[PDB]
């Protein structure tokens, strides 16, 4: 069972390499650093059983910051928006 | 992208029929050390584009045990051939 | 984009000279006795490769001394740093942790 | 439920404490009184009234430990009801007041044999 | 030279495993790993982290792959053979070899077929997807290896290896 | 999202090379100090570089005049200075250390500048209260509300352990 | 040899502490990695060619059961990147989690890890050390608990006692009879774990006590059931009365204290309107008792002490902490109104 | 014991040279005041960019001009 010795006596055995926004030895953040700090702000004193169905907005975009799932789909469908009309004009834009 | 499907297809170098079978047990311990680099790479592609800056010490430590692990397992596989001369996984005496 | 065309030159020049030296006069028109005399001075040798214990422990011992030089590898990168009392006293630990693993095994090596 | 990783926390001061001559504390160590007699019986003693110094310190063990164990058992029920009654005190919509109705309201089954 | 130089490496790496995942007579098993270990390092030597790839040659391919071939002589020293010269090897080689192309065949070669197999597309240059640039510190990947904060990490892994010898100083 | 037009672009762009930009480069930053340090507060202290486009031109327009001054007054030792340092390989500063004072023979004197030896590139400064302080950051949406607490009073078990029968 | 036998033995329990003292999936990987490194010497000590051909059947079963765990970490590394030990945020990860870890605790699938090791290790002495490896992953399922599919954790547990029960009626070798009914007592505790995950630990602390005291009784000579006959009238007739008491206690009979878990654990399994689930298992552990009866019909009825050999000398083994085991493993059923408020 | 440091150095002067360098290596960082300058040099090497601050009441020090006598003492290295 989770004894949690390291909360009693104040050494960090690890605790620092856990999350994406913790220390950054020379302060170079990640690609989704802005959403980690925002999402952890949501569920702190919340007991995580109501956090699954209440917060639900600051987590979903953060999932979509990281994989870029629909951003790549809105991009892929523009290759099918045009590019059957290769021969039907509209180069758009001319170089450069 | 497709750089993750290949390689998640390549994680199926366990495949359990060829993780202990058939004989010449060295062929089975082979894919136990070759199941690494499907974990050493699949971690390294994720820590590196998403600049975590700290978790990239974990792929260094991922080799250090699995080398010492498999080296231990290779010690015993001499002991099965020290008593016989052939490994031959269809050796079985202690029933179940 | 030359790294990667810095070596595929070097290997296709390598595999060039092999087949021209080996395989091209291997099609020559001499008599070419194919009799089993090609092995030298150990004529038959009707045995399997026997196990040698003193030449197995040399393999495993190296492998466990090889790991923690890669822990020891980022010592020059651990110089331009923050708190350095930690950095010095931890760097001295691994070497001693490598040194004790000698002295226990050093009381029994064998004719290596 | 706060103040994690204690054997028993600071806030257990206002609990009675569970003072002695309670029959559990007599029973805790009574089994130890039985246990020391077994301790001779395993070894072909052949006494069954053997060395008392082995037959003592079993009594001292269980009674001390069992007392120091029971101080958190009475705490944990005391912290159990303390959090239930607060959630009873808030949210009256989950706790209605039932109507008092005597036996002039009910027409029950009625099934005679 | 193309934009598809990463995807063209990984298919070799997938076919590197199917080389030794079936049953090749464990001296060509070495020729399944060293092929894959370099080709796999061809993937990792992109994306910035070159120190983390070049170590896979030194400690894995340089250390373990000698000892894995320093055995198979002192044990398993029967009369050797080659794979694909028997019937049990070739029957399993082709089985994933189709799916090594068939997975590629419709993941994106159709327009979008249809809902479930089009969320992840091949290419294009968003495989790296790291713009814009950085600073003169390191890659990084460079200021990552630390005898700073992690001390509990090293004090285990140093000490876990020290019992690694004492377990093998016995039975053999 | 909404973007500014094709106008508020296409400004007078400094079209120089890398070494001639790194040539002076040292006298440059340590003596303008009004548009650029405040531009960092316009980027660090508030993000979204789509709002902050004025002072991106304030740092640029003054830099246009910095090179315009050095061309008229003293450019004869300048052009030979970044000549030798462009003789490449890492652009070291210990090779043309001899020829550095022939450039700076008069930059301290003719037009009157200074040599910022090592006090630059540190020593965090203040500027002035220039824009209104951007409270209510990027979203800062809601907390949300926590769970209320219990202090109460610790009284013991109501009739004792209440498990199956188990009086005391 | 003597001092290094402690340092191997000391680090076994140091491997399992880091499993419990951790907020980070990397450290729980190291935790029962080095346990699989530091058990392999204890298998060996007298170097017999079954033992070498038993630990190698032990080994790679706990190499893969290690290896799928690190696969389960790197999946939810991709999803949200938090590495605290908590819910796993992906049903493709948690499915691969629970039935990877089901090999180290071995459930009813992942079958013969339990008999094929424990049989025929010439170290029958202990091999009480196979109670740590039942204790490390249970300390992992206390946290992962609110993220499971609720069907897999029961289907490995409904099969657990139905096949750990049948497996040993066909046995004589009492190490296998201890190896069996060790899957069964892993069946009662993980059938409950989705419903109030404490009052699981009550079953485990009882299971450490009653099994540890069984092996210490066995360390006079006992190997086989026929050898379990020939010590009533030879070694000590008080041993026959003691070996009766623990078995009848470990069967779950209400005058003793192995009925302490079930009696409490059905207080939780119903109260959750699940009635057909305990009635199957409660009637299933009944032929888990026909091991123990028909074992007690050997020693306690003077069944043929022949081949006259006299032990005219005393006994000097070390029966450590034995005098206090069948006084808390039998007589505690009245004295536990709340053991589940100390452990809670 | 004073002969033991001279009657093993007549037999194996190999590991004796190792301990002589193993020792007198841990000892010296607790001795010379050249250390903690090794941390003082290593602290004032700027990697990142110095972001500025804002005036609000204080005004502790360090105004908008950097070449004023404003900041701390890191200029002892040029004299070094
Ligand atoms: C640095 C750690 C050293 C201790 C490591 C001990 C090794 C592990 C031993 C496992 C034995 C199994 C016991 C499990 C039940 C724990 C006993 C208990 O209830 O008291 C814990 C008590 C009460 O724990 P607690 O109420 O503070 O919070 C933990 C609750 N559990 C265990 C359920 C997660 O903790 C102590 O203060 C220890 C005395
Ligand atoms: C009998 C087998 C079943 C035992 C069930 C528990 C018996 C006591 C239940 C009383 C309810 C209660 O509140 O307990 C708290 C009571 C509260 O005190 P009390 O004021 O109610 O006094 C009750 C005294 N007796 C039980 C004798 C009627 O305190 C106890 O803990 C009980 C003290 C005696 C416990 C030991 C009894 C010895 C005889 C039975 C031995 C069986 C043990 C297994 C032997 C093998
Ligand atoms: C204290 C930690 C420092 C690390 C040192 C680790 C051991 C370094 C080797 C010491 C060499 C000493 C050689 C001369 C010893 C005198 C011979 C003698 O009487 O035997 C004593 C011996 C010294 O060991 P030994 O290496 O000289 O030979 C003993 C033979 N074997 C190895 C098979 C056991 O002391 C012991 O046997 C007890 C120690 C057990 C094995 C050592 C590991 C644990 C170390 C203690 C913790
Ligand atoms: C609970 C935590 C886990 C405890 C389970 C036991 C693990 C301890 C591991 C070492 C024990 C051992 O190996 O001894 C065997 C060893 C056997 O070793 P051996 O004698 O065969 O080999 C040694 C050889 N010489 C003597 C030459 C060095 O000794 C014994 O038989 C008795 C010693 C102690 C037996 C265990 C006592 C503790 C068990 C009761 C625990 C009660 C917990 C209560 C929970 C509430
Ligand atoms: C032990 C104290 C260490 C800290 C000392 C602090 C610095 C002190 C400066 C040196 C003072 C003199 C040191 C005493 C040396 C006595 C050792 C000795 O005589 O060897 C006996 C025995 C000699 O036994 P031998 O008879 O087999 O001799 C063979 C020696 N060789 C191999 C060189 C030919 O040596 C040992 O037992 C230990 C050998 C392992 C040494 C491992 C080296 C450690 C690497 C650096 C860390
Ligand atoms: C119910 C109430 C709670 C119960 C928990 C109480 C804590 C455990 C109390 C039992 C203590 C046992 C003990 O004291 O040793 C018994 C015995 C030694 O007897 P001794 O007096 O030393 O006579 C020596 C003559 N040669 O032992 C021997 O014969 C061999 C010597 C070994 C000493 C025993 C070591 C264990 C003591 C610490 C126990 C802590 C772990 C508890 C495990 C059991 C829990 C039930
Ligand atoms: C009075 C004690 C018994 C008479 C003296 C001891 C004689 C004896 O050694 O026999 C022990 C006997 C075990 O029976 P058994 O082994 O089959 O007989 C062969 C013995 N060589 O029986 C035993 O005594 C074993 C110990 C059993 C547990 C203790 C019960 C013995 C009674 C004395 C304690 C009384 C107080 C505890 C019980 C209180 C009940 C309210």
């Amino acid at each position: 069972p989770f004894f949690d010795v390291q909360k009693r006596l104040g050494v960090d055995l690890d605790r620092w390499m856990t999350i994406q926004s913790a220390e950054q030895p020379h302060k170079i953040p990640s690609r989704c650093h802005a959403f980690e700090k925002e999402w952890i702000e949501c569920a702190h004193g919340i007991g995580s059983i109501r956090a699954e169905k209440e917060c639900k907005i600051e987590f979903e975009d953060f999932r979509e910051c990281l994989l870029r799932q629909k951003t790549m789909k809105r991009l892929h469908a523009i290759r099918r928006q045009r590019e059957k009309l290769i021969k039907e004009g509209k180069y758009t834009p001319p170089p450069h | 992208s497709m750089v993750y499907m290949n390689i998640m297809m390549a994680f199926t170098v366990s495949l359990v029929g060829l993780l202990m079978y058939r004989s010449h047990l060295m062929s089975s311990l082979l894919c136990l050390e070759g199941m690494m680099l499907s974990l050493f790479v699949m971690a390294a592609l994720t820590i590196l584009n998403s600049h975590f800056t700290l978790a990239s010490m974990m792929p260094i430590i991922l080799l250090v045990f699995a080398a010492c692990e498999a080296a231990l397992g290779l010690s015993l596989l001499v002991m099965v051939s020290n008593t016989y001369g052939t490994d031959y996984v269809q050796n079985l005496n202690l029933l179940q | 984009m030359n790294l990667m065309l810095a070596l595929l030159t070097n290997f296709t020049l390598a595999t060039l000279l092999v087949i021209i030296a080996f395989w091209l006069p291997q099609l020559n028109v001499y008599s070419e006795k194919t009799s089993p005399y090609e092995c030298g001075f150990d004529p038959m040798g009707s045995a399997r490769l026997p196990f040698s214990m003193k030449f197995f422990l040399v393999a495993i011992t190296f492998l466990l001394f090889d790991l923690e030089i890669a822990l020891l590898l980022p010592l020059p990168w651990a110089s331009q740093t923050a708190n350095l009392n930690t950095m010095l006293t931890m760097a001295l630990f691994l070497i001693i942790l490598l040194a004790v693993s000698l002295a226990y095994e050093w009381t029994q090596k064998g004719l290596e | 439920g706060r103040a994690t990783f204690q054997f028993l926390p600071d806030e257990a001061r206002s609990l009675p404490p569970p003072k002695l001559t309670d029959p559990r504390l007599a029973f805790v160590g009574f089994l130890g009184y039985c246990s020391g007699l077994i301790d001779n019986a395993i070894r072909r003693r052949p006494v069954l009234l053997a060395g008392l110094h082995r037959q003592l310190l079993y009594i001292t063990s269980f009674v001390f430990v069992g007392y120091y164990l029971l101080k958190r058992q009475d705490y944990m029920y005391a912290v159990r009801d303390h959090d239930m009654f607060s959630y009873i005190k808030s949210h009256p919509e989950d706790f209605p007041e039932k109507d008092k109705k005597t036996y002039g309201e009910v027409f029950e089954e009625f099934h005679p044999v | 030279m193309m934009l598809y130089i990463v995807f063209i490496l990984s298919v070799i790496f997938v076919m590197g495993f199917v080389g030794f995942s079936s049953k090749p007579s464990p001296i060509y098993g070495g020729l399944g790993l060293i092929v894959s270990g370099g080709v796999g390092c061809g993937i990792v030597l992109n994306f910035g982290g070159s120190f983390l790839g070049l170590m896979v040659f030194l400690i894995y391919l340089g250390g373990m792959m000698v000892v894995f071939g320093y055995t198979t002589a002192m044990a398993t020293e029967q009369y050797p053979e080659i794979w694909l010269s028997n019937k049990a090897v070739l029957g399993a080689f082709v089985t994933g070899l189709l799916m090594e192309f068939f997975m590629v065949y419709y993941v994106l070669k159709d327009k979008e077929v249809e809902v479930v197999f089009e969320f992840n597309g091949l290419g294009d240059w968003v495989i790296y997807d790291t713009g814009d640039s950085g600073f003169f510190s390191e890659e990084a990947m460079g200021i990552a290896a630390l005898y700073s904060y992690g001390t509990w990490l090293v004090i285990v892994t140093g000490w876990s290896l020290l019992i690694g010898v004492v377990v093998i100083m016995e039975i053999t | 999202v909404e973007l500014p037009s094709l106008e508020d672009l296409k400004v007078q762009e400094v079209k120089v090379s890398s070494s001639v930009l790194k040539a002076a480069a040292h006298h440059y930053g340590a003596q303008c100090d009004k548009p650029n340090k405040e531009f960092m507060l316009c980027r660090w202290e508030e993000k979204d570089p789509r709002r902050c486009l004025e002072e991106g031109k304030l740092v640029n327009q003054c830099a246009l005049e910095f090179f315009r001054q050095i061309k008229r007054h003293c450019a004869e030792p300048f052009t030979e200075y970044w000549t030798c340092i462009d003789y490449s390989g890492l652009q070291l500063f210990r090779r043309c250390r001899k020829q550095q004072a022939q450039f700076d023979e008069c930059v301290l004197d003719k037009l009157g500048w200074v040599r910022p030896d090592l006090g630059d590139l540190s020593k965090v400064t203040k500027v002035k209260t220039d824009r209104p302080l951007p409270e209510n950051p990027y979203h800062s949406r809601a907390r949300p509300e926590p769970n209320p607490e219990v202090e109460g009073d610790l009284k013991p078990a109501r009739h004792g352990s209440r498990l199956f029968f188990w009086t005391m | 040899n003597p001092i290094i036998f402690i340092i191997i033995l000391l680090t076994i329990m140091l491997g399992t502490i880091i499993v419990m003292i951790s907020s980070h999936w990397l450290l729980v990987w190291i935790g029962f990695e080095m346990n699989m490194l530091a058990i392999i010497p204890i298998m060996m000590k007298n170097h017999n060619p079954r033992a070498t051909e038993a630990s190698t059947k032990y080994f790679l079963t706990q190499s893969t059961a290690s290896m799928l765990l690190m696969m389960a970490v790197i999946i939810n590394l991709m999803f949200s990147g938090q590495w605290t030990v908590m819910k796993l945020f992906n049903p493709m990860a948690s499915m691969l989690m629970t039935m990877a870890l089901a090999m180290k605790l071995g459930m009813a699938p992942f079958h013969f890890w339990v008999p094929e090791v424990t049989q025929g290790i010439p170290l029958s002495s202990g091999l009480i050390l196979l109670t740590w490896q039942k204790l490390a992953p249970m300390s992992v399922l206390y946290q992962i608990f609110p993220s499971i599919n609720l069907n897999l954790i029961l289907t490995l547990s409904v099969l657990s006692i139905l096949i750990g029960g049948w497996g040993g009626l066909n046995q004589t070798q009492l190490r296998k009879i201890m190896a069996y009914s060790s899957i069964a007592h892993m069946g009662w505790m993980t059938a409950v774990l989705p419903y109030n995950p404490t009052m699981t630990l009550l079953n485990l602390i009882i299971y450490i006590i009653m099994t540890s005291t069984m092996f210490t009784m066995f360390m006079a000579n006992s190997t086989t059931t026929t050898l379990s006959l020939s010590h009533t009238w030879n070694k000590t007739p008080i041993m026959t009365v003691l070996i009766l008491a623990t078995l009848l206690s470990m069967g779950g009979l209400p005058p003793l204290s192995g009925f302490m878990p079930k009696w409490m654990i059905i207080q939780e399994m119903t109260k959750n309107n699940s009635i057909i689930l305990p009635t199957f298992m409660a009637i299933t552990a009944l032929l888990n008792l026909y091991f123990y009866m028909r074992l007690t019909y050997s020693t306690t009825l003077t069944m043929f002490p022949s081949t006259n050999n006299m032990k005219m000398k005393w006994q000097f083994p070390l029966m450590k902490k034995m005098t206090f085991l069948p006084t808390m493993v039998v007589l505690s059923t009245m004295m536990l109104p709340l053991t589940p408020m100390l452990s809670v | 014991v004073a002969a033991f440091l001279k009657n093993v150095w007549a037999k194996e002067p190999v590991l004796v040279a190792s301990f002589a360098i193993a020792g007198l290596a841990v000892i010296l960082p607790t001795l010379s005041p050249y250390t903690k300058y090794s941390l003082m040099i290593n602290r004032a090497t700027p990697y990142n960019y110095p972001v500025p601050l804002r005036d609000d009441g204080n005004m502790p020090d360090v105004p908008s001009h950097p070449q004023d006598p404003q900041g701390p003492s890191l200029e002892w290295l040029k004299r070094l």
